[PDB]
């Protein structure tokens, strides 16, 4: 291998290998705590996070640390204290990765034979992949302990705006957890992405939890089946092509998660979604011509037309104009004016709460649909309105490293399947 | 368009579980 | 279904108690927080039953609960309620307490 | 044997085939040539020479045929309008078979030169090959080229003999033939200068005479021999390609700038001239001059020609036009029948308005109404459009001063805005659309399709010179034509 | 010194052309003399206009480095529409021998592109020469011929056909963005069929040099016929069906499929330098007129370019002097 | 042997005119689908009201219009995102009212494309070449994907989408550049490199070999060092074409990515009024011209009439 | 914005998020200081 | 603004004098 | 011909340049920051974009009297 | 080795102005505006 | 195989013969030289004139003339 594919070189080389991941980790965590504190460092808590493009700052206070009703922050301290604390363990990580790099045994086959492994070993590396995948079933139970103990998490669902609550019963029923996965992605049904409640969510982090714990044990205490040798190919690249490709569908999960959801990336924090800035452009117009004595029922007031109120292809009462695409999004200050078909036409009115409208108008003015690279505005924008969303930026830049790491998949699959092949 | 619905789901599962198993017929 | 309707009859019991209260003593503020968490827990539980969704007493009671909890949540608790909300959120209490018999 | 794009290639090596095919090429030219002049006779109307041009019909050749003299035809017409007296042998229809006629004879010489290859011509005593003194031929043929040319500006241009060129009045009004005498100073490079073809022609003939001498009289060096490589045809193609894609180039630009060698009474008026205003300034110079001795409105706009009026308006614009947009440019808006006149359009007030007039650039131009301070006081609101300055807000009234509608004024709203629509596009004209089922929109004028036509053979040609050239210097990594040298 | 047969004595064309055709790193050439002059001092003036010379006279715009702008706005802009097809020389009678006049008249601008043609020029006879030094067909050149096409006919032909040269594109990114918009806008370019064909040629161009790239790497032997070839033949005739017999003819048609695009690309060019339009379907604009129901994606275009047009000539063309009261800018809401 | 054998060895079989495989058994029936009912619906179907409001568009033939300006509408603006297959709808006349065929072909032809880069894997597998020829064809599929999908899904309606036709994808580009100003950005200025580059190094190697191919390559490199000063270049003919495969790739890699990115509403660069003077007032610029220009665009795009 | 017990440090904790893109930077440096390439 | 400023960048620029050494491959050729 | 290796490592190379290209930078610097890139080139200073009786852009009208147009539209 | 010779002269014109620019572009950035 | 002998070819021999001789040296390339240079600044003079760069009094270079 030349220079360039010099990492390469490290196919064999167990005590290196292993030195390159644990220092590429703690450059993980080092970028984790050192953006952490960059965004402590220009927060300004009195203003809204997406008006200042933090989107760290929304994962920690989704976990409810910092919060209060309506997204208001309480204080500022545990951010910071998130952010030294993966700075410390970032230099502890890279400390080992500098040592076990160089300084420590190059081959681990010999020296230590719980660590050594082969490629070709479909025993021993099994036993790895148990190993972590228990560990990221420890992880997952401890979201599931921090969420029904040890504080609460944001649910924005809650009444009068949402705030940090403790959940008490999770959905644990395995019908319900499971339909999601065979939830078709389309329009309304958004497979994973159209969970809507945090009681689902943690049900779901507590099943796949018990199952990667379960999986780990099971994948180190057993063989692999001859049916699995034969159907893979077994070598250092073929295992890397599958990571690979898992990795870019989770890039493209997280992409979309992240555009579409509100739930589990609450609106206070993150903006609202792409839908939602439309719904509460078309919200506020309405409640506006509401108030100055207009006839909502009938949309600006022909029958025949709609711009406030239409009528849905499935036949509910939906909002107007563009808006019609948008009919499948719900909201926590929108659902209390839906009823069974659709929006309410006595809820509609007499019914409206001051926090509702506020919201919706606070959502209005920073659309996710008017961004300029870091300069805002909707469509054709000269100044003012430096708004960009933070779901665009997360949407965009992990979209393009999930399409990546498809692209990783593809090379490293054909790759792995011609040296097999003996090509 | 019961009809219709039955026809389409039958011929995409064929086709379907045809795929699948040419990739578990002695294909590594 | 499912014994929503206990659980309807008893939140709507709470909350007329809660309003019957005089402003200025302290169990009326005591009320309100007791009544927060009975609303937060109520439509953490109802709300993502598609079962009880399709009922409209669970629509008018969802109406009236979240108002009055976002006027709890901004210039409420020692603050007292609008006329013309109140009587809405009145209204909306006994359609409730109607439409479940 | 030899793929389809080197098939006519047999003929490098056969002095004689190569003259026949060659024959060929310009029987099947002056061919059609007599073909099209036939055609276009067939199809000319010259009942109406004002509003319906040789120039507005798509005539292509009869421009060329009445620029070097031919005005009449055997049909007892002639290109001004009026009745042929004794047309003569050289008329449109006489130049038609006399082209033919010469094609016909170029086609059996061609044959007789093709099955007569073998010639003792062609083969040189020295070595008994077939060889083609290069040199010498293009001496006696640029000697037979140069008396030519001085024959032409000599005798035919200058009057002396011939007929002479056609000359027209700066702003094509009154056009004729007419002979011109040479102009010999600065200002016979003028371009638009007439006498400057005699001249130009005289001089050049005289010029490319004494080269025919020498180039004939003296051999070329040994160092130029080699470097040009001329002992190949092939040379001699790829310069000729160079020369001929230059002179298409400017010949071009000459055509679509316009000089005095394409007259706008024969290939309509340049794009320039509607861009700067020439006729508009001309024609408002006209009625400021008839206003300042007395005179009235009605009077000074009678007074403008109808030809001058016909040259200011957009359609008659060459840039004005479509790639597949066919026919004629009567084919197109219509048969011009008359001038409407003048259009003053004036507010409520009293104001004079000022139709914005439609760039060349715009298919479509907003309507508006400027006074004359380049105020918008007026304008046709967009397609269903809340209107704030509409004329019907304003109240423009238009009046109507010289051709049909002389003394006219229209206050109706709908009437006013057609009119200042169809006065958005210069000067009102009336045309009939059922004649020809035109389809109302722009056709180009033949100096377009001809600068169209030309520049792109300049730029094929340009390849050409390329190509032909590439294999002219590197004859020895490809096949082809042989050469010979000596002393 | 024994040219042909014969021999005469050197010369100095003997000396110079020893010195310019010898062996070094640069090779220089004959050619070299057209070539390195006009081509290094077109790119000096486009780098001077895009960093000192500015254009607030010209188009009133801002285009260089110390007005503001950042690599992708800055531009030497053509010259104002009064001076129409004047070359602009610094001694000519437009700028009287001024150089800063002559800057601010733009005509840096004609400066770059006449000597940049010339570089052009001289570039293609670079090719020709070192062809004929190494003995090789000269196919690059032909090839080369058909950027040089383009470029004449873009920035020479077209606003030669066209009032001046201020409708030549300007030597920027923006202000070539500008230019492909005004194209579009007021000439319809997408529908011409001469740049379809550009189109079809570059997109096949790329496609072929993918195809051929990856045959090539996915091909070759297990260790100039460094591939298999009848593995290529194989795998390209069992998928897709058809598949390059031979070398040759394939990189052939990689050399012709490009080339005879931005020719016809070049030739469409020239018919918008008349004002010619191409695919105008009156019949559409009939029926929809007629009949406002009736809809199609060609009316919307036409659409489009009537906004662009109507919403772009203020700005781009100032001579012209015009002013649109906003009741009579074309809306969609009007409509 | 059994039917089953036969049908499987068949199906893998190298010796057929066209090679079928198992990601063509299922690429080919939804290629044929996608094509039926591309042809069926250009050549006739009903105007389509891609808006939502009851204004169809006809792009159909059969209907006053011709190949050029023809085209597939894409599915109405109140179906949206929402999956529209046939039995979903009403009536099928009300399907094809909605543009449900549109629908229809994008799903069976992208699910036919992602097969065909399968069996184009699998076939280079099997003739033992190296594959990199999918890698190579997963770019203009990635391109695809990007305009036909992603795109739909973060504007949030497939109407959004490039319509099958030639009028329908120029429509579609300049309402792109009215909404996002592509040309500013710099991914689709990468997409443009990458395909003027493919264009380039085409012309090039195809002048370069033809030239030397006589009844030397060392030859031609030579000739290249002489004409730009490239004499090191690359190592051999392995690293010219790799370079020349990845070039072209690369650009319509990272031009499918800033499609997304627009998807997403990552516009690209506007510089509008970025320059001022002392008094504050602004000078204006190319960009300047070109937001005028997206201004037009997007004014006579809204169809706020109905 | 950081406690005021650590105030100080804001230029360190603004140069501190782009050191990772200088750790590459050095990769490619100590590759060239090797001169492999 | 200031001139020392200017001092500071020629010196950081002056050892971008090391441009032979991106065209020393290019030179490497033998051409002989 | 000289190879560039050799050109890298020597006193000659490293004096002459580190005492000219300074100088040149400096050059630059000067001219840009003294003003007189906008005099020597024409354009004009922020300041004085928008003269007095003309608060739009200029405009030229007249090709071949451009010369005087340019120096009046630029404020003398 | 000749003092000047056609490499020389190139690298020369192409390098003296281009340290001439980026200078001047140096100094352009930290203008007032 | 000597070819077809014709009045007129036979008048014709000498113009087509006498092919292929040189003068030795560069002959006349040096007047040729000056030649093209003379062309080149005639074409360059009517070019400016016809572009309305060269304005000379005696010339118009307009319609009105
Ligand atoms: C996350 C980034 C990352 C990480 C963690 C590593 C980690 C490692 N690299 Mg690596 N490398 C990287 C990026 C990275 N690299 C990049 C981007 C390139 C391209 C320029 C290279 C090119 C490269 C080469 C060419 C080599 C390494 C080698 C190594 C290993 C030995 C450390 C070393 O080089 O010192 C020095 C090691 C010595 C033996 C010298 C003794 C003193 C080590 C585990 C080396 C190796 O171990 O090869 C097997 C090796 O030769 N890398
Ligand atoms: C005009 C004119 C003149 C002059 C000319 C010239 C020749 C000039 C020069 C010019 C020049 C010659 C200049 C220079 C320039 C350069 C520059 C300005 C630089 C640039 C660079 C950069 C910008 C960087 C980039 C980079 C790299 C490469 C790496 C990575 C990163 C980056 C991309 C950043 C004369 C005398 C004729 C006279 C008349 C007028
Ligand atoms: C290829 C040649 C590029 C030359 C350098 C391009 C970068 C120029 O730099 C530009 O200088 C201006 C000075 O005011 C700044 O305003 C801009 O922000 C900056 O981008």
């Amino acid at each position: 291998f030349a220079w360039w594919s010099g990492n390469a070189r490290l196919i064999n080389l167990s005590g290196k290998l292993l030195g390159a991941h644990v220092a590429h980790a703690g450059l993980i965590v080092f970028w984790a705590g050192a953006m952490n504190l960059f965004e402590v460092s220009h927060f300004v808590p009195e203003k809204p996070m997406y008006e200042q493009g933090l989107i760290l700052l929304p994962h920690i206070a989704t976990l409810g640390y910092g919060v209060g009703p309506g997204g208001e922050i309480i204080d500022t301290f545990p951010y910071f204290v998130s952010g030294v604390l993966h700075l410390i363990s970032s230099a502890v990580l890279g400390f080992g990765g500098v040592y076990h790099s160089l300084i420590g045994p190059e081959t681990l086959e010999e020296s230590y034979p719980f660590f050594g492994y082969v490629w070709k070993d479909k025993n021993k590396m099994t036993n790895i992949l148990g190993y972590h995948l228990i560990m990221l079933g420890l992880g997952a139970w401890l979201l599931v302990w921090k969420a029904m103990y040890f504080g609460g998490v944001y649910d924005t669902w809650a009444p009068g705006g949402g705030d940090v609550r403790v959940i008490t019963n999770p959905t644990t029923n395995a019908a319900v957890i499971f339909g999601y996965l065979v939830k078709s992605p389309f329009g309304g049904d958004g497979w994973i992405c159209s969970v809507d409640n945090m009681e689902d969510i943690i049900g779901g982090h507590i099943w796949i939890g018990t199952l990667e714990i379960l999986g780990g044990i099971w994948h180190i205490y057993t063989t692999p089946w001859p049916w699995a040798r034969r159907a893979f190919v077994w070598s250092g690249e073929a295992y890397l092509s599958y990571s690979l490709g898992a990795i870019g569908v989770m890039g493209f999960i997280a992409c979309c998660m992240s555009w579409f959801n509100n739930t589990a990336y609450p609106s206070e924090f993150y903006g609202p979604t792409g839908p939602e800035a439309s719904q509460s452009q078309a919200f506020t117009f309405l409640v506006r011509d509401q108030r100055l004595g207009a006839n909502v029922a009938s949309a600006q007031g022909p029958t025949g037309l709609g711009k406030y109120l239409m009528r849905s292809p499935t036949g509910e009462i939906i909002f107007g104009g563009e808006t019609m695409r948008f009919w499948d999004f719900r909201g926590p200050w929108l659902e209390p004016l839906r009823g069974p078909n659709g929006l309410d036409l006595n809820k509609l009115k007499n019914d409206i709460q001051p926090w509702q409208e506020r919201r919706a108008a606070e959502y209005m003015t920073h659309a996710p649909l008017g961004s300029l690279n870091s300069v805002g505005g909707v469509a054709t924008e000269i100044n003012a309105v430096n708004f960009v969303s933070p779901r665009s930026w997360l949407a965009c830049s992990h979209f393009c490293l999930g399409f990546f790491f498809f692209i990783g998949h593809l090379w490293h699959a054909g790759r792995a399947r011609a040296a097999a092949a003996g090509f | 368009m019961l009809t219709l619905k039955i026809f389409v789901y039958t011929v995409v599962t064929f086709f379907v579980c045809l795929f699948i198993f040419g990739f578990l017929s002695n294909d590594p | 279904f499912d014994t929503y309707t206990a659980e309807t009859s008893a939140i709507l019991d709470k909350v007329k108690v809660t309003l019957a209260l005089d402003k200025d003593d302290p169990a009326k503020e005591d009320s309100v927080k007791g009544l927060r968490k009975d609303i937060n827990n109520w439509v953490a539980k109802y709300r993502r039953e598609p079962k009880v969704s399709g009922k409209p007493s669970f629509g008018n009671t969802y109406s009236a609960l979240n108002a009055l909890a976002g006027h709890f949540n901004s210039f409420g608790a020692t603050a007292p309620i609008p006329k013309k909300r109140l009587e809405r959120l009145q209204k909306e209490l006994d359609d409730a307490t109607l439409l479940l018999t | 044997g030899l793929p389809w794009y080197r098939v006519h290639t047999v003929v490098i090596n056969d002095p004689g085939r190569l003259i026949s095919v060659h024959l060929m090429h310009t029987a099947l030219v002056s061919g059609w040539a007599g073909s099209m002049a036939l055609f276009e006779i067939s199809v000319f109307d010259p009942s109406d020479p004002v509003l319906n041009p040789m120039w507005r019909q798509g005539m292509f050749v009869l421009p060329f045929m009445t620029r070097l003299g031919i005005t009449q035809s055997w049909g007892g017409w002639t290109i001004s309008g009026e009745t042929a007296t004794n047309p003569g042998i050289w008329s449109y229809e006489g130049v038609a078979a006399a082209h033919i006629i010469l094609s016909g004879a170029l086609f059996l010489a061609s044959v007789w030169h093709w099955t007569y290859w073998d010639l003792e011509l062609f083969r040189d005593p020295r070595t008994g090959k077939t060889a083609l003194d290069l040199p010498k031929i293009f001496g006696i043929h640029l000697f037979l080229s140069g008396l030519l040319c001085f024959g032409f500006g000599a005798f035919h241009v200058t009057g002396v003999f011939g007929p002479g060129i056609w000359v027209s009045d700066p702003y094509g009004l009154t056009g004729r033939v007419q002979p011109v005498a040479p102009s010999w100073g600065a200002d016979g490079f003028d371009p638009y200068n007439p006498g400057g073809i005699a001249s130009h022609h005289i001089a050049a003939g005289i010029l490319g005479v004494l080269a025919g001498l020498f180039h004939l009289c003296v051999r070329p060096s040994i160092r130029l021999y080699f470097g040009l490589s001329m002992g190949s045809i092939e040379t001699v193609l790829s310069s000729s390609i160079a020369a001929v894609f230059w002179a298409a180039f400017v010949v071009a630009g000459t055509m679509w700038y316009g000089s005095a060698a394409t007259p706008i009474e024969l290939f309509g008026p340049t794009r320039y001239q509607w861009d700067q205003g020439f006729f508009q300034q001309e024609i408002q110079k006209r009625v400021q001059a008839s206003l300042a001795e007395g005179a009235s409105l009605s009077d000074a706009w009678s007074r403008i020609p109808e030809k001058l009026a016909f040259y200011d308006y957009i359609g008659n614009n060459p840039a004005k036009g479509g790639l597949f947009r066919t026919g004629a440019m009567n084919s197109g808006d219509g048969i011009a029948v008359g001038w409407l006149g003048h259009a003053s359009f004036k507010d409520q007030e009293g104001r004079e308005l000022f139709v914005r007039r439609m760039p060349t650039f715009f298919e479509t131009f907003p309507v508006l109404l400027l006074d004359k301070d380049g105020i918008v006081r007026a304008d046709v609101p967009f397609r269903k459009a809340e209107s704030k300055y509409s004329i019907e807000q304003v109240g423009v009234s238009v009046t109507f001063y010289g051709g049909e509608l002389d003394g006219l004024t229209f206050t109706d709203p709908a009437t006013v805005k057609k009119y200042a629509r169809k006065a958005q596009l210069g000067e009102i004209f009336e045309f009939d659309r059922s004649t020809l089922q035109s389809d109302g929109v722009f056709r180009s004028s033949p100096r377009g399709w001809f600068t169209f036509g030309h520049v792109c053979f300049a730029l094929l040609f340009f390849f050409g010179h390329i190509w032909h050239g590439a294999r002219t210097i590197f004859r020895d990594v490809f096949a082809g034509i042989d050469d010979d040298i000596n002393d | 010194i024994a040219i042909g047969t014969y021999q005469e004595k050197r010369t100095w064309f003997d000396d110079a052309d020893d010195w310019l055709r010898q062996d070094r790193f640069v090779f220089v050439g004959w050619s070299g003399l057209l070539l390195f002059p006009c081509a290094y001092f077109a790119l000096g003036g486009w780098l001077t206009g895009t960093t000192f010379v500015t254009s607030w006279y010209t188009h009133g715009l801002a285009t260089s480095y110390l007005e503001g702008c950042n690599f992708l706005t800055a531009a030497v802009s053509t010259p104002a529409n009064s001076m129409a097809h004047s070359l602009l020389f610094v001694w000519g009678p437009e700028a009287q021998g001024d150089f800063t006049r002559w800057c601010q008249l733009g005509g840096l601008w004609a400066f770059v592109a006449l000597h940049g043609a010339f570089g052009l020029i001289g570039f293609m006879l670079r090719q020709f020469e070192i062809a004929r030094s190494v003995n090789l067909r000269p196919y690059n050149a032909i090839a080369f011929s058909a950027p040089i096409a383009v470029f004449v006919s873009v920035f020479l032909i077209y606003p030669l056909g066209q009032s001046g040269w201020f409708f030549a594109p300007s030597f920027g990114v923006a202000a070539i963005f500008r230019f492909i918009l005004f194209f579009q806008g007021f000439h319809n370019w997408t529908l011409n069929p001469f740049h379809m064909m550009g189109v079809a040629g570059v997109l096949g161009a790329a496609l072929l040099c993918a195809i051929h790239g990856a045959t090539v790497e996915n091909t070759l032997f297990e260790d100039e016929e460094t591939y298999s070839m009848v593995t290529a033949n194989r795998f390209w005739s069992q998928i897709f069906g058809v598949a390059f017999s031979n070398k040759r003819w394939l990189h052939f048609f990689m050399l012709l499929v490009p080339v005879t695009g931005l020719w016809m690309s070049a030739i469409g060019v020239v018919g918008l330098a008349l004002n010619l339009r191409a695919y105008d379907f009156v019949s559409q604009e009939i029926r929809a007129a007629e009949d406002p129901e009736f809809e199609t994606f060609y009316t919307k275009n036409i659409l489009l370019n009537e906004g662009i047009r109507a919403w772009m000539a203020a700005q781009d063309q100032p001579h012209e002097r015009l002013v649109f009261p906003e009741e009579v800018l074309p809306r969609g809401n009007a409509l | 042997s059994s039917l089953w054998a036969r049908f499987c060895e068949w199906i893998t079989s190298t010796e057929n005119r066209l090679y079928i495989g198992w990601f063509g058994v299922i690429m080919i029936p939804c290629l044929l689908t996608a094509t039926s009912v591309f042809i069926i619906a250009f050549i006739a179907a009903p105007p389509v009201d891609i808006d939502g409001i009851r204004e169809p568009v006809s792009g159909s033939l059969l209907y006053g219009n011709n190949i050029i300006t023809g085209a597939v509408i894409p599915t109405s603006n109140a179906i949206g995102l929402h999956f529209y297959p046939i039995w979903e709808a009403a009536s099928l006349d009300e399907w094809l009212y909605n543009g449900g065929p549109y629908q229809l072909i994008v799903c069976h032809f992208l699910l036919g494309v992602y097969c065909y880069m399968g069996r184009e894997w699998e076939l280079s597998f099997r003739l033992g070449m190296r594959p990199w020829i999918a890698v190579a064809y997963s770019a203009p599929v990635a391109a695809a994907s990007a305009v036909f999908l992603v795109y739909p899904i973060g504007q949030g309606s497939f109407s959004d989408g490039m319509p099958l036709g030639i009028s329908g994808t120029f429509n579609f580009m300049i309402v792109f550049q009215a909404e996002h100003n592509i040309l500013m950005h710099p991914f689709h200025m990468l997409g443009v490199a990458g395909v003027f580059g493919g264009s380039l190094f085409s012309a090039m190697h195809g002048s370069l070999v033809t030239s030397s191919l006589i009844r030397n390559i060392v030859a031609a490199h030579g000739y290249f060092g002489r004409l730009i000063f490239q004499y090191a270049s690359f190592n051999n003919s392995r690293s010219l074409h790799f370079f020349l495969a990845a070039w072209p790739v690369i650009g319509i890699w990272f031009t499918a990515l800033g499609l997304s990115t627009m998807a997403f509403n990552l516009n690209g660069f506007n510089f509008n009024q970025s320059v001022v003077d002392s008094q504050g007032r602004v000078l204006n610029t190319w960009a300047d011209i070109i937001n005028r220009a997206n201004l037009g665009m997007e004014v006579m795009h809204e169809r706020n009439a109905h | 914005k950081l406690p005021e017990a650590y105030a100080p440090f804001a230029p360190i904790v603004d140069v501190l998020p782009v050191i990772p893109v200088f750790f590459i930077l050095l990769a490619f440096v100590w590759q060239a200081a090797v001169s492999f390439r | 603004m200031n001139i020392e400023l200017a001092l500071t960048l020629v010196s950081l620029v002056l050892v971008v004098s090391a441009g032979p050494l991106v065209v020393v491959l290019l030179s490497a050729r033998g051409g002989n | 011909e000289r190879p560039f290796s050799d050109i890298l490592t020597s006193i000659r190379y490293w004096v002459i340049h580190s005492i000219t290209v300074p100088a040149l930078f400096i050059a630059g610097w000067l001219f840009v920051s003294t003003g007189l890139a906008y005099d020597v080139f024409g354009t004009p200073r922020p300041n004085e974009y928008f003269t007095e009786d003309r608060q739009e852009a200029p405009l030229i009208t007249d090709r071949f009297n451009a010369l005087e147009q340019v120096k009046k539209l630029s404020g003398n | 080795y000749p003092i000047f010779t056609v490499r020389w002269l190139a690298i020369h014109g192409i390098a003296v102005p281009t340290i001439f620019f980026l200078g001047a572009i140096t100094a352009m950035q930290f203008i007032q505006r | 195989e000597p070819g077809l002998v014709t009045p007129l070819g036979t008048l014709l021999r000498p113009l087509n013969s006498e092919a292929g001789k040189v003068l030795p040296g560069w002959g006349t390339t040096v007047l040729m030289a000056v030649f093209i240079l003379l062309f080149a600044a005639f074409l360059l003079i009517i070019l400016e004139i016809y572009n309305s760069s060269l304005i000379l009094d005696d010339v118009s270079m307009s319609w009105e003339t």
